[PDB]
Parts: C-alpha cells; structure tokens; sequence
C-alpha cells in the first residue's frame, strides 16, 4: 500500500523486535553489577515496555553503561516509531480530505 | 549486596504441628524470595517461588507469605519426611544471595 | 464533519472509556498481590491519567502480569489518541493554509 | 500571519499562564493534606514544568483530588500546545515543499 | 535538500550540543547544593538523555534552581527536536503520496 | 552529609592472612564508594573505585565489593608493603566525604 502505511507497520515489527532484544539485552548488560534491578526477563520487558512509551515509572532502570546504551535505543525505536504513526495518520487525513474539498 | 537472615538457626516442633520459617531480608525486595529444602546428602529442592507461588509436585503443605523485608514458610502438620534444612534465595537485586538456613527438627 | 475530527473526538471518548475501564481493571488484577498499591478506584484512576499522558510520577504502578497489560493498553490508548489529536490539526492547518496561499 | 502561527504562539503564551496558575493552584490545592510536598511556590513551578513536558521525575506530585485535577490541566495544555507546534510545523513544511516541486 | 530535512538534521545536530553542554552544565550547578547526586559527568549524560526523550525514571534529577534551567532547556531541545521528525516525515509522507495518487 | 562509618580504626592480621576493611555509609549510595591507601609520610593513593573497579599499577592482592551501604576492601594474603591507613569515599551524593579511616597492622 501508501509508502507511510508501509512505514508505520514497518515501525511497529521493528519496535516489538527491538522490546525483546532490549529486554534481553538488558539482563545481560545489567548482571554483574551489583544493586542491579533490571536482572530477570519477565520484568526486563516490562521495563522496555514503558521506557519505549516514555512513561518510565521509575521502578526499574539501569545503572550501567551498556544497559543505559539499550535504554536509548529502545526509548529511540518507540518515539520513532510514534512520530511514525502520527505522520502517516496526517498522511492519510490529509489527502482524504482534499476529496471531501 | 542484600543480607538475608534465617533465625532461629534450628527449629523443633511436635508431629503434625504448624511450623513457620523466618527469612528477614537487609533491605526490601517485594516478593522476590524463594525457598529450598535440602535433605541430608540431597541437593536443594525448590519449594516456593516467589513468596507465596506453588511449584508442581511439592504438597499442598508447604506455603509461603510475605513482602518487603519478612518472609515466612509455613508448613501445616509437619511430618517426618519434612526434616531437613531451609533456605531463602533472593533474586530481586544482583547478586542472588541466599540465606544461612533453618534446620526443621521433630 | 471531517474524518479527521470525527477520528480525533473518536478518540477522545474512547480513551476516556479506557481510563474508567483501565481503572477498574487495574484494581481487579492489583488486589491478591502482597506489596501491590493499585488496589483502590480513586487513585487507580489518577494512575491510569498519568500513564495515559505518558508522564508516570512513580507514585503508582502494577507490580502483576495483568495489571501491567492493563498499563500497555492505557499508554497505547492515550499516546493514540493524542497523535490523532495532532495528525487531525496538521490536517486542518494544511487544508486551511491551501487557502491562505 | 497564518492560522497555525497564531495557533501555536497563542498556544505557548496560553501554557505560560497555566504554569503560573498550576503552581499557584497546587500549593492551595496540597496545603491541609498531611505528607504532602507540592507545598511551596518555586519547586511547585519546576513541577509544573516537568509535568507540562511529561517528563516527570517524581521528586514531586499532588496527593490530594484537587492538586491532582489540576496536575491534568497542566498535562493537557502542554501536550496540547506541543502537538500544535508539530503541526504548524508540518503545515510550514509541507506548504514549503509544494514549492521546491 | 528540502527544508524540512535541513530542519530534522539541524535538530539532532543541535540536540547532541545540548546533551553535552547540558550535561557539563548541570554538574557545574549542582555541585555546592548539599544532598545533590546529579554532580559527575557520565552520570548527568545519562540523565539529560532521559530528560530529552522525557521518560525521566527519577534516578537522578536537578535540585538548584541553575540545575532546574538546564533541565528545561533540555527537555525543550529534545521535545522539540523530535517534534520536528515527525513534521519532516509528514512531509516526505504527503508529497509523496500526492504522487501515488 | 553523608557520613563513611570506618570500624574497626585498627586490624591486626597475621602476615599472608586473608583482611578485610569495612566502610558503612549512612545512606544508601549505590557503588559509588572509593578506596585509598596513604602509608606514613606519604600522600593518598587510589587503590579501588566504584567499590570494585581495579586501578593498574595496583597489586592483583586488593579487591573490593559491596553496594548500598555496606562496602568492603579485601586484601588476598596481606605483606609488609600494605601497612599503612585505609579511607573510603563517596561520590554519590555532594558533598563528597571520607571514612574517618583504618590503619592496618601486622
Ligand atoms: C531472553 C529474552 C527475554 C525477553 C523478555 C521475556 C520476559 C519474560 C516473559 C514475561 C512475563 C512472564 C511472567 C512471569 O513468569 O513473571 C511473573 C511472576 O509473578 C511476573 O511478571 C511480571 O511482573 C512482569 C510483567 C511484564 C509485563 C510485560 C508486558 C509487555 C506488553
Ligand atoms: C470501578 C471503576 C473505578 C474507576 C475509578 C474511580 C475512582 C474513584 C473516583 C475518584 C476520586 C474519589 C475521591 C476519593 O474519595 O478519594 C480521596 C480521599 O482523600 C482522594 O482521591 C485521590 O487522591 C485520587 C485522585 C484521583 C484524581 C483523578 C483525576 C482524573 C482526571
Ligand atoms: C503564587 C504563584 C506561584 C508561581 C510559582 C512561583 C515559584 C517561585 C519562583 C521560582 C524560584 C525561586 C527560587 C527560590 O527562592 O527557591 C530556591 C531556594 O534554594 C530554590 O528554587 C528551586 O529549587 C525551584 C526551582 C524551580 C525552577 C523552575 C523553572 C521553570 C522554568
Ligand atoms: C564536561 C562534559 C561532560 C559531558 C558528559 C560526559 C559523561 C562521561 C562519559 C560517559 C560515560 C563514562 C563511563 C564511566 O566512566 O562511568 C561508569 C562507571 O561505572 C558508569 O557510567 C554510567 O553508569 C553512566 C551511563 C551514561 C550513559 C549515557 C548514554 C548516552 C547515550
Ligand atoms: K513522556
Ligand atoms: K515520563
Ligand atoms: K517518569
Ligand atoms: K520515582
Ligand atoms: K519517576
């Protein structure tokens, strides 16, 4: 279909991968560090979950470099992804509505 | 690293009795404990995880409570296979760490 | 009127049905879990307002499977509906500077 | 100038105001209710700011019902103002565009 | 190339300064303000990266009225950066679209 | 301010021993402690950081753990050479501050 739409699933498939690479990337960065939270899976991709949407309650974070390096990307991938939705709505809005004019 | 306590060290109790096993934890770690049984010569045996949640296989007996910083493993109407030691194991900061241990006598 | 609007007001009473519904919800899934503080309606429906804007005090949040899906579909909900809030104006913006010019 | 523009300026100059008048609110709205933080002027418009941004640290919130309707106000009029500068800057963009095709 | 693009580019270019001089920045005016943790280097780039994409986890935040500035400066950049993203790629989505059609 | 709790002032250690210092913080303040060797008539040295980064041109013989509240400097076999006072210090929180210190005797 349209280029935006292609766009936007597009950026979606990519921020659901990037949810469960940051998650388990994350474990990975984060044990060994002793204090660390951000230590088991389950919880790790709830943590990227609300760190992509930019709500980030505070319960969970990392605290070492490369896990603070996941973060970014995962906070990237969903604001991305976002901006993305948003720009192919107004896509469609738009041009739809040069026909009702 | 999070300290966790198990006192008493030893515990003694009449057959079929209500027994609980204390684990107190240096700081709070919500339900992020688990408890281990471990018989003379055994290797450890999970027995509840998370606090409170049940693992298949083990009796209906055996239940855990707790949050925070206090645990407790209770076991209603303790018999004679239930003799050996406990043990908590954390893992809501790293690194794991696991309690001294309670040893259940009848 | 325009599909946009008629999106973006869509999507407006949806989100307010998801905050209600996001709010009892949350309670239902909280309650059973020791150490859980989402577990009475008035503030669970304050933390579904600061998790649909996206901006998460850390004063609340769901410590359970459920009470976190919950959570997934109150941040899609409100960051949806905002970026067609968004898509809707750039439409209006666009289609009434055609004018202008 | 065009629509947009006033849109967006009038919708900066409309979020200064409900930063005064949420700062000046809360600490009305949080005085009485024992525990309470978002008591004092200048820290009570840093969290305005940061709740207007919806980046909030949670150094700081409203308990009370009052304070918390109020914190809402502050969420929507700076979403609502960020979403028309990105708008307005779409119009701005995509009216440009027409010309350099 | 279209002023949109020239428009995204320029901010990212000019966040990255921001990120830094904010980073730098922050340091240099919380030190002196006792009980404040935003106060070496590596960590206060962390915490401006979080401030700019507005998930703010609360690890780490300005207490000084300097150290508050900063911060609003930062989230201003960032927000505004990525708001210029999303209007660039509206653009390119409806230019483009103009042509499938 | 934070306050570094270094106790006891003074260790005896039987020479290759195994010794450990201890450094209690006040509040928690993650691993943002550092560890300092100063022999007499000499200036501090940075023997540890981040209660458990290794510096080079520092002895293997040194390490250091914790995290909250509780730090420790271990020393592997202890030898003549690490007679001297040992501080810690926090950079967690401003301002930063050091243990009152611990002087290691053989
Ligand atoms: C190696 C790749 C790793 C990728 C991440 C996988 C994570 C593990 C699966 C998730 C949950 C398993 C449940 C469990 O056994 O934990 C529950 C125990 O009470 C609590 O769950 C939790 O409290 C975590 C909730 C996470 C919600 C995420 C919602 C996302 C839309
Ligand atoms: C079953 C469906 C449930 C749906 C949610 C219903 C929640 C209950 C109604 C809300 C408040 C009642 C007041 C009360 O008795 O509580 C106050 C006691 O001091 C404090 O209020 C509070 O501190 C909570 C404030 C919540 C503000 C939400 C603002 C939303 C725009
Ligand atoms: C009745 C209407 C009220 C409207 C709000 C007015 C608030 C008071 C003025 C603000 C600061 C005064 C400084 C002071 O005496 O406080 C400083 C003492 O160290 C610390 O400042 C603080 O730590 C608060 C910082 C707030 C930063 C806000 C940045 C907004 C872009
Ligand atoms: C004067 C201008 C200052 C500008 C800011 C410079 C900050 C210093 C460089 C950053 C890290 C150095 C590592 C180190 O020695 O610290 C690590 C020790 O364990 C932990 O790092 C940390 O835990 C901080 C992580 C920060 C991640 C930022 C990611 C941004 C995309
Ligand atoms: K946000
Ligand atoms: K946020
Ligand atoms: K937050
Ligand atoms: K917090
Ligand atoms: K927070």
């Amino acid at each position: 279909s349209a280029l935006h739409w292609r766009a936007a699933g597009a950026a979606t498939v990519l921020l659901v991968i990037v949810l469960l690479a940051g998650s388990y990337l994350a474990v990975l960065a984060e044990r060994g560090a002793p204090g660390a939270q951000l230590i088991t899976y389950p919880r790790a991709l709830w943590w990227a979950c609300e760190t992509a949407t930019t709500v980030x309650y505070g319960d969970l974070y990392p605290v070492t470099l490369w896990g603070r390096l996941v973060a970014v990307v995962v906070m990237v991938a969903g604001i991305t992804s976002f901006g993305l939705v948003t720009a192919a709505l107004a896509t469609w809005f738009v041009g739809r509505e040069q026909e009702r004019r | 690293d999070i300290l966790l306590t198990q006192s008493p060290a030893i515990l003694s109790v009449s057959p079929g009795e209500r027994v609980s096993f204390s684990c107190r934890a240096s700081q709070s770690i919500g339900t992020d404990i688990h408890w281990y049984q471990q018989r003379t010569n055994g290797s450890p045996r999970l027995l509840i995880k998370y606090a409170s949640e049940s693992i298949s296989g083990i009796p209906s007996r055996f239940s855990g409570s707790g949050s925070g910083t206090d645990f407790t493993l209770s076991i209603n109407s303790v018999e004679s296979e239930d003799i050996a030691n406990y043990y908590c194991q954390q893992s809501n900061r790293w690194p794991f760490t696991f309690g001294s241990g309670t040893k259940l006598e009848i």
